[PDB]
């Protein structure tokens, strides 16, 4: 939830109240009386809660931030899940032996080094969340570089089908392709349905990219394409407009028509919203209020 | 003080209500340290 991991070591190891030893500014802020938000409660505090405050202002104490330090890097692991988070107290109660026992003028400045570039480059991993090339990018420019650039019929569609797929797993964070076995996949969601079975999609659309089919034939394909295919071409078909392939072609069959498939329910369930609220308006049977209503909208 | 006669020898018992606190904690494993306050009959 949070941005930062050393602000939450600046709230497991700092003082909650203003004290003089670690905040002098707000701490000598208002023994003066000099604040906005009631000024006068400093006099009236009696000589116990005064002389602990008002000598410790004037003349600071030296405290020690090698325990504050080590947990502004130990957050920053587990936040990125580099430990267990069952661990932490075995690595910050090993860390902590660490540097003290090589400790130096060094590492307690090399140790501040090193919670800064956890702060402001760290955000790298404010990058890639966005690019996504995690696994998207640069896991599927491999694969780009794996199928063959010589197709016989349509050379020009085929290189801009998979330039409307790069831009698929680019423009949505939560996709990603891998190298599961010797060939790869493509989910559209992590803890996500829809796996394609993206090398034996390529492999059935090899020798497909030029057919100039009629518009007289449905049912052939069962033994031509494959319904992950034909589930590929539904996850790249809000992605590719009407100049891709342009009208002749059967994908134009194919990716035109599911961009009409997915344009009825883009507004049918606008529709199917209406008819959900209107059974509880009236007064309708709940269990028939969904048999009658879908069989409308299919 | 000035009490009454008695028969056993006896001793007066005075209990002083001087602030006893212990202040400790572990910065490891296995190394853990006090520190004291008694104020007056001190010792740290």
């Amino acid at each position: 939830q949070q941005v930062d991991p050393a602000m939450l070591a600046a709230l497991q190891s700092q003082p909650s109240g203003v004290t003089p030893s670690d905040d002098w500014a707000a701490a000598m802020d208002r023994i003066l009386a000099l604040t906005t938000r009631n000024p006068e409660a400093f006099r009236q505090q009696p000589q116990a809660n005064r002389f602990s405050a008002i000598l410790e202002a004037v003349v600071p104490s030296r405290t020690n931030p090698t325990h504050e330090k080590v947990l502004a890097i130990v957050n920053a692991l587990t936040e990125s899940k580099a430990i267990r988070k069952d661990e932490a107290g075995l690595i910050y109660n090993a860390l902590l032996e660490r540097v003290a026992r090589y400790n130096s003028t060094n590492v307690q400045a090399n140790l501040d080094r090193l919670t800064t570039d956890v702060r402001e480059a760290v955000a790298q991993r404010e990058r890639f969340m966005h690019d996504t090339n995690l696994g998207s990018q640069v896991a599927l420019n491999a694969f780009l570089s794996t199928l063959p650039a010589n197709v016989p019929r349509g050379q020009e569609d085929y290189v801009s089908f998979i330039s409307a797929l790069r831009l698929l797993v680019a423009e949505v964070p939560q996709s990603e392709v891998y190298q599961s076995g010797p060939d790869y996949f493509f989910q559209t969601s992590r803890q996500g349905l829809q796996t394609v079975n993206l090398t034996q999609a390529f492999k059935n659309l090899q020798g497909m990219w030029g057919v100039r089919a009629p518009v007289g034939d449905r049912a052939t394909i069962s033994s031509l394409l494959t319904p992950n295919t034909r589930l590929l071409l539904l996850l790249i078909a809000p992605f590719t407009n009407s100049s891709t392939i342009s009208r002749d072609s059967y994908l134009g069959h194919l990716i035109t028509l599911y961009r009409e498939a997915i344009g009825q329910t883009q507004v049918d369930e606008q529709t199917f919203q209406e008819i959900t609220s209107v059974s509880r308006a009236l007064g309708q049977q709940d269990t028939g209020s969904l048999e009658a209503t879908l069989n409308f909208l299919l | 003080f000035e009490v009454d006669p008695m028969d056993e020898p006896t001793l007066l018992y005075v209990l002083f209500e001087v602030f006893d606190v212990v202040r400790i904690h572990q910065p490891h494993r296995g190394v853990i340290e006090a520190v004291y306050l008694r104020t007056p009959f001190s010792a740290g």
